[PDB]
């Protein structure tokens, strides 16, 4: 028997519902969507990291000159610089402070230290959304079943055939282009692979942590020194990653409008709280209550003794009944402004059984069911 | 390995009338998401006849040369910085920016000090900077370096980072409202959003006791206070 | 008062019935250094200034 | 202005530590177990857990 | 007299991973409106090998117990700082911030250096800064520690140091009106109040040349400008 | 002045001994350069 109930996306509140069929006892049914993981397909565009400038050493002729000879490196830049040493500025400097000319060559590579310290440019295409749904059917609360929020793969699992009809527990806070820092993921757009500049993320590229696909556009500008010379000095634009660090977005982990804990190494959105989740549970009939309390239950009143305003499980209420024999008939919340802590209710003739409930409203109105009789409880939270 | 030698390198300003100087730091790596630095210096720090040591260096020039035990030669940003390990050509230290190192010797023919401050920009993968992971507060995965001796370079290590947080995150629950009475001892980044349909994407850095109220869906809210991965409360009196 | 005036109290410059409520909040030790890790609220006198 | 006084922390190597309250003005302690991994910040104990 | 001894003590920041330093500043007193500091070190100042000088200290850095000249041991905040007098466990020096003191060795083998960021501060007891001598205004009390021995602690004693009184206090009196022509160089607090049964209670912080007019009814007013105790004019244009 | 960036006019002094005296002169002083300035042309608007 499949019974479809709707659990508010409140991780930690189990949504009690009854699988009701007249002339059969109601069944304890609690559905908690414990976690939802939006897992998208990630196509790596490039690895990007801090560059390391490589200067082979500039060819300096004291009282001569050298013209640039091109060499194949990702941002190879040379400049021919005359002077080197200003006139009257040295104590064993070159005699020529004019005629002396250095061909200043330098280039960038990836750093050797990009081994694990790198950020990642990701194109993001459409995902699958998993939901870990903990389902109680009868007193068997000991089954929890992954079921896709997406329609891609409904849980054909033996626990209960579960469909989680798509909702806001499924989405993707991951834009077309996503920067991964390595613990905090930021939606940030940048030019597609083979292109990157200062004014966007990436401008040094790789595709593995170190080496592979070395494309640079770090805007290397060779310069001349004011004193001394062992290696030519330079100015540069920062790496596009380094630039991105000076022009950060907002990390998705800490902001995301659906109340999902975006978590990263693969970018994914864990634990949404938005909306309420349809859960279709194919109830396993071996845990189905169906006149399994042979009592007819009669003469009920519900009094709510206390409640605290819209609380975790701050609801305290008492159930009066007469039952033919003592048993357990399951109570529930077909309401969402109150959810019951207990999904079980102690049939007795005492006139008091104290049961606990939960709210998200300042008025607790839930319908409590025993095996044949139904009542409503009300109080003040 | 430990085959490094002392030699000169071009510095922007160093002692004497030429800056083709000793103690000049060729390159610096700030390729961590901690606060630690691997330094490549032309002049060698961290080696006497012992192999890897913690307290001798060597340098040479032509005008202001000699080698010494590290003593007259102080590393600074403007305060001490402590090396941990040497792997020949590479030095490893904990120092706060991890891009700016000023080394100088106040002995010998002149008083030379080279400063390196050329970019290799970094910040932790979180949103708070460290000079090395502290004890205080939450841990965060990050990159750093190897810090144990084993001699080649101290390659990045996926290992813990830690962000300090402030003392009292007094949360106060109400109906659909969470005021966060916060009591900074130090600048904390507070980022929030409510969990649920309602969300409150509000980043702010705070210092000194303040309150900040946010709306709440009734499905919870996240506040990270002092750089954390989500600290979140769910449906209740949130 | 916690992080406000008179978070240290006395009745003379030196120690004399030292009553405090400086809101000392111990912090969990983690790997990088060993000390006694805690944060605390600002001095109430300084806060008052 | 207060001066924070830190009494040296009671570390029990290879056992649990139980705080002994002291009547110092805003004395606060907390017991933290499994404090340090060792050799990546320090622990200075054979045990780590 | 001196009941002090030179020894190592733990300092959390040193020039190497060797943190077995002395010179570790146990306490600092800086509660003054001066610039001078009484420093309490673990190392003994005012004892060298030969005993009492005003410019030699002794130490044990866990690698050498010796004394040196304050040359080899330089105090700094970045630039040198020169001591004036020694009283055993206590040093007395001029080192302008006096809350950040870095004592470090350019002695012999190994570089031990302690830096202290002590809780003591220099502060005004007024409403506007005079915590350190400026060139502006005229003196107000400060504390400057004794420069001769007088118990191990150097006793704190009152002394005279420069204090802020706001730059260019051009007062202009006029009919029923007191304009105060102000031309500070720096943030000065201008407070005024009437002294009679007139009111004018006006606090304002001002910067840059401004004017501030007040009513006068023929019953005086006080204006203090840049930290003063009452300056008063009465029964006219005041 | 560092050693990276465009040279621009400044006052300076001679930096080697002439044993004539060091006195003011003008020389060239380095000042920081910045990344590429991406210009985009449009009609009557830049």
């Amino acid at each position: 028997y499949e019974h479809t109930a709707v659990m508010p996306n409140k991780v930690g509140i189990p949504y009690k519902a009854l699988v009701e069929r007249p002339g059969y006892a109601p069944v304890h049914l609690q559905i908690q969507l414990v976690n939802t993981r939006i897992i998208p397909s990630t196509n790596l565009e490039y690895i990007t990291c801090k560059y390391k400038t490589k200067v082979p050493s500039p060819v300096v002729k004291c009282c001569g000159a050298t013209q640039c000879t091109s060499k194949p490196h990702p941002d190879y830049q040379c400049q021919v610089f005359t002077g080197v040493y200003p006139f009257m500025w040295g104590g064993a400097y070159c005699f020529c402070d004019t005629e002396n000319t250095q061909m200043s060559e330098a280039y960038v590579e990836r750093s050797e230290e990009c081994s694990i310290d790198h950020a990642k440019a990701y194109k993001v295409h459409t995902g699958t959304v998993q939901a870990m749904v903990n389902i109680t059917y009868g007193s068997v609360s000991w089954r929890s079943a992954d079921v896709y929020v997406n329609g891609e793969t409904p849980a054909k699992i033996g626990d209960a055939k579960l469909i989680i009809g798509p909702l806001s527990s499924a989405w993707s806070p991951f834009d077309n282009k996503v920067v991964v820092y390595g613990h905090e993921v930021y939606n940030y757009d940048f030019p597609e692979y083979g292109t990157g500049k200062a004014g966007s993320f990436g401008d040094l590229q790789s595709r593995t942590s170190t080496s592979n696909d070395l494309y640079a556009n770090t805007n290397l500008k060779l310069q001349r020194p004011q004193a001394g010379i062992v290696h030519t000095p330079f100015t540069q634009a920062p790496s596009g990653f380094e630039r991105w660090k000076r022009d950060k977005g907002a990390p998705l982990n800490d902001v995301a409008p659906f109340g999902c804990s975006i978590a990263l190494e693969p970018l994914r959105a864990e634990n949404c709280a938005v909306g309420s989740i349809p859960i279709s549970i194919d109830i396993p009939d071996a845990a189905f209550t169906r006149i399994s309390e042979t009592p007819t239950v009669s003469d009920l009143e519900c009094k709510i003794t206390e409640c605290t305003y819209a609380s975790d499980f701050g609801g305290i209420a008492t159930v009066a009944y007469k039952s033919s024999k003592a048993g357990n008939c399951p109570i529930h919340s077909p309401s969402g402004v109150a959810v019951i802590k207990e999904n079980d209710v102690t049939l007795a003739e005492s006139g008091s059984f104290t049961f606990h409930f939960s709210t998200a409203n300042i008025h607790p109105a839930f319908k409590l069911q025993v095996c044949t009789s139904a009542v409503t409880c009300k109080g003040d939270c | 390995y430990k085959l490094a030698r002392p030699y000169i390198a071009d510095c922007p300003n160093c002692g004497h009338s030429r800056c083709d100087s000793p103690i000049a730091i060729e390159e610096v790596r700030g390729d961590a998401h901690a606060g630690v630095i691997r330094i490549q210096t032309s002049a060698m720090f961290g080696l006497k006849t012992d192999g890897v040591d913690l307290a001798y260096m060597s340098f040479m020039n032509g005008k202001t040369q000699k080698s010494i035990k590290i003593d007259n030669l102080h590393v600074r940003t403007s305060a001490p910085c402590s090396l941990v390990s040497h792997h020949g050509y590479y030095i490893l230290a904990q120092c706060p920016p991890g891009d700016t190192v000023t080394v100088g010797f106040h002995d010998g023919p002149n008083r030379h000090t080279c400063t390196v401050a050329h970019k290799v920009e970094f910040r932790p993968v979180g949103r708070e900077k460290y000079r090395h992971p502290p004890e205080h507060g939450v841990e965060l995965p990050c990159n750093r370096y190897t810090h144990k001796r084993a001699d080649v370079p101290f390659v990045p290590v996926k290992a813990k980072c830690i962000a300090t947080l402030a003392p009292e995150p007094l949360v106060e629950h109400k109906h659909r409202t969470l005021i966060l009475h916060l009591h900074p001892d130090h600048p904390t980044l507070l980022t929030t959003r409510s969990l649920g349909s309602d969300a409150n994407p509000t980043r702010q850095w705070i210092e000194r006791p303040t309150t900040v109220n946010f709306t709440v869906t009734g499905e919870g809210l996240e506040y990270t206070w002092g750089n954390h991965p989500p600290k979140r409360v769910w449906a209740q009196e949130s």
